[PDB]
């Protein structure tokens, strides 16, 4: 019945937001985070006798269909050439539909490459991706 | 003299191709567009030594 | 065959246990073993003469529907960034459905890489990959 | 959506300029990017600090019908060999059908790459990969 | 009509075995052989004057469904943790079904890795690897 | 309505042809070409100040059933072991199939790779591959 | 096409022989074949001026059904480890069904890999993969 | 698990100090010593009679990404030019940040060599070695 | 991110100098310095009581591609030949872009070492090392 | 297989051991030792007539990952600064773990030279080199 | 873009000319030169006073695929054996091939050392060195 | 093929073998020799007059996995310690194990260094370098 | 492509030989030789004034695979030990194969050093560097 009684998160009942702005008509979005752990190895023995986190590495991937209007080159958070020397850090969250609840924030995202298609028969799709600083969730 | 001698040898060779490759007179299908670009496969050879 | 007679496990009878709570709605799960095996050539014979092992490696990957309550953020078992600095040492157990016993146990789990997506039409999944110390069994 | 009311892009409403010529029957265009972004890391913390970019990356490609006459030999916007030696330095645009707006610009596109199809029961595709100085758009 | 006439082998007419054992219920085997066989090259020619063999690699893999008794496991002919120090080598042997009689052998066989997979609505099935000495046929 | 009046090519619109004769039942062929292009790097800037032609790469592969009667074997066109000692270059050209006018030409070829494939149901297919010197194409 | 009048080869139409032998129910065959050719490049020029041969590749992969006698080991054309080094030189024929011809022939093979498949609900096949001094054929 | 039990120090919890101050983005830091170990050798023995400590000798380097502020030559400490002449004697200290625990000190520093190294498209970095009269053990 | 606001000079913000005019593709920039460091030793005791400074070492190096005019020959900041007696001492300095502002400054260069490149397919490439009488920053 | 039965050492069996106590972490030991051989010539032939040894010459190296406590400074095995002055000679031993038996040992090791690395998101190691009055094995 | 356009020398345009005779298939050249630079050093400053020239040594270095004619021996340049006493001094240039625009000279060299180079299944290489006397900027 | 027609050696068929005694898991073999040949050289004449051989030298290494019992010290061969002066005139040789056929000796071997090499993940290898007097060809 | 054709020799058109008889399984040959060429200085003028050939130096090195007979030792062009002192001085020629037609020659070689190589499960090579009297080419 309503979205608000199941127990899991779907894509519709969630919203894409960025600084002081609802995104809108996303189609998907990935968000990749490791912690290059390593084992540490003795002599005199073949397992490893701890594992230790060493470097936080992550990254967030987004798909858009191309809007008419107010796009990501038009409003720049998305952008191109050496006016990147220019464009400071986002902040991207992703939020309860309903409720407009953070679900969990990404800080400190700038972009890693950003790519476009177009074809016959079908939509002009984006590809963005961003790396970021960390991470993190609250109430 | 030596000008005529080089063209001497650069005919000759030309012939000695061409006795292969149309004057075997093979096909009809033998488009002249095709004796053009034999022509500047030769011209190419002689041109890049 | 009828329910209790079943020969062989399934995911209807398995249920993944970590530090005391059932990790419900899994999508799946995969346990990854290497022993680092190496054989001992010669001059005067083709063929290895015995093999022997030097690295132990352990891994397992776990995937799940991201949960509205009782994640693996909420549920203190996992997190993100400065966060996992602050987390002890957990372990995993396999349990049988029907029967309440272990199944297989894995010992002193630490987080590998950790993975979301946000698609539409869909259910979102977490997909997560750790590495331990040893994996174990004792019935 | 009507014709003119449509909030996303498709083929049927963009079409491929270069140099002031259109690209009829064009199969598919892909434009990539990529900002060599790299992270500083420091002994005292897990994660990187900032993010800075390094040398930037441009490329498009461009897939289009073989043309009796008027395909990229024949329009003078692309050689084999030693001919591409003598041709100037291109610009291609991505230019809206119902507006006559530029969409997106190119800058200094030159040659990547440049391949050939020719196979039974299909129709014939010219596949091309240019890069160039930078991308831009100016509404 | 009876499997005993055809001239060729298919699953079911092959029962796998394992010392003093008939293993049972196998998915799927394969068994890979090289023998790193290099070229002798010479001057004054570009065809290779001999091939040589070198090296004698090898390995068998072995696929099953995870069984609710007496599993690889609790048997240990796989199995887990610095106990693989005090597994010693195991024989396999792949058999025609009617008449139990050898098709082929294996000679110690040790473990390389050893996987496993869960899901909701399927079976536990597990992977296991081997490295060993030689194969072998006789009668 | 007549293959002569459509404004862009198909397979069967086209003949192979090669030395001084016709090849025929061609099933594919591709015509791969490269400038090896790279961009030039300053410091105080992050885009390439300009991009530099730096090598002709290029290869065109042919895919035919093999033919009963004077195939390339016999022929010689594609051939084998230390006779390729004395195999002297060859023209392929690409050629309008209703008026036998050259498309592309393709100068120097020479042999890259050879291979064949035999199947119960199936027909005996070639595989072959030439490097070449310079692609071209005039009137 | 009529039996005796099919202008291109078949499975049905071809037979592998090896030492004097009919490798009967074969599933398929590939030859596979390069020469090692390389470029000659220049200051002063963006192409290769002419191309050499460096070193000759030959190789020959065959399937097979699993045969109850007369298999490849049987055969004594294959073995297992210490057996090969005793097992001189093989020849290889492709000979045509109908007209009792030699299509081609391969000269000098020696054994590079050979691999099994013990799958159940299938029939068994040999996997093998050969090297050789040359490829031939004399009509 | 948390940096509060792994018994291996790892640059992640090591913070940098020098003249009671912490270094920023400090990539990496060696450390050498020698005691000039002499062998006392004699006739009628082959094998020394002992080892004696003659001449002590230390290095430690530290490399640092260039600080558009409070660099190395502007922060005051080893500088470029005739300044050398009055950089007194300083300090440097390894630290755990966790608790802000000295690991080891290095008593008196000097400078030795300055190096900065600038490359195109990559992070300005910096090389110093110093020199140092003392260590020492505390905490 | 932005230009003004990272905390780490790059390759990419920075411009190189000469003579009050700006270098055309410069691909790197080194400086190593030397204070020739010694200890004073005593007998009585192992370890040196206070190190000195004995001389100033100076060395740079930059790396050019060679552009087609106004490269170091034809611009007069290096010579071929009899020249260099001819030439005058020459200042070099590193600048920000966004500002011009003087990060360091080497004051008084002369010439070392010349060294040049030509290679097929590939940019011609320079490098020059020079000496100096001091180096120094203010402002 | 089992490590009662191989008959080869690996680092995985052997334990490393110092004053009556285990070493912690050990990435390596490596051995070297001379014997300073030399061969007598003559005049009137060219060959020498025999060898004689000269002189003993004993190296060791241990290689290990920095302990967050007793590390070589802390324990007292080797030390910075004044101290090692008063420290006395160290024996160190090889011993396999099953039977803690000894297989060689380095009778009476003394300090050489001491190494330590830090760096970003890694581990902490160190080095030592030891010189050693005479090595020997028994039982 | 085209070669009329593009900034930097490249080693497509680039052609290379001894004895007023084209090199063909010169694959490399190397540029070396010193000024023997000492630096003028006081008592009562730590400084240099000022830099001397002081010894001008050169070096240029030429590497080309063996000629199956008019190779350095075979033409009459730098050859083998007694010849090398009556090679007079002979000039070297580098070129512009569009323009036929001397790059450099090389006044009078003479030569160092005559490498050749056979391997199987490689091109034929060679490498020459010369000592030249004085070298120009023209044009 | 077969080991009794390769026309050439290999480490699969050699054995070596040391006073009189086969040695096992050997890996590797270095052997070195120089005659210290002169040229005579002149006034009159560039060239040398003749080449004169003047001392002899050689060295033979041997590198083998560090057996559980009768290793080079357990053996009673390169030892450790006081030992060394004990250790009498021993010879080496190399074998075809195919049929005993002796390939070389080396008369008269003595040790001059032992180098035992231990890593964590691998398996204890050695290398010994021997003098030796004389070298012979025989069989 | 052809071979009698192409313009610049490789390795798999050259036979090397030896004494009048052909080189077996030659693998390389390098020639380095040298004049040893100095440059003629003065006080009153920087540069050298011109350069005079001092001495001829000359080396070729062969490598090869160990034949199983008729190696250099067993060929009597090398020999083990005492035997060098009884053996002639050899001619070496380079030669192509078509025409058996000399390209170089070096008359007179004589051996300085012999190096050898064996290995695990892989071929068996040789090296040996001579010295020769004058190295010449005619015709």
């Amino acid at each position: 019945a309503s979205e608000a009684k199941q127990t899991v998160h779907t894509g519709n009942t969630v919203l894409l937001m960025i600084k002081g702005k609802p995104v809108g008509r996303a189609q998907s979005a990935s968000g990749q985070r490791e912690y290059g752990t390593t084992g540490v190895y003795e002599i005199g023995s073949i397992m490893p006798q701890e594992h230790v986190y060493l470097r936080y590495e992550g990254t967030i991937t987004v798909e858009r269909l191309r809007m008419k209007k107010e796009n990501f080159a038009d409003l720049g958070y998305a952008s191109l050439g050496e006016e990147i020397l220019k464009k400071d850090i986002i902040d991207i969250l992703v939020v309860d539909n309903l409720t407009k609840q953070v679900i969990i924030s990404y800080h400190g995202c700038s972009a890693n490459n950003y790519n476009e298609t177009w074809q016959t028969n079908e939509i002009v799709t984006e590809e963005i991706e961003f790396s970021y600083l960390t991470a993190s969730d609250k109430a | 003299m030596a000008v005529g001698e080089a063209n001497d040898f650069l005919v000759s060779e030309l012939k000695v191709q061409l006795e292969d490759q149309f004057i075997g007179t093979r096909t009809i299908n033998t488009s002249a567009s095709i004796i053009k670009d034999f022509i500047q496969s030769y011209l190419g050879r002689k041109k890049r030594d």
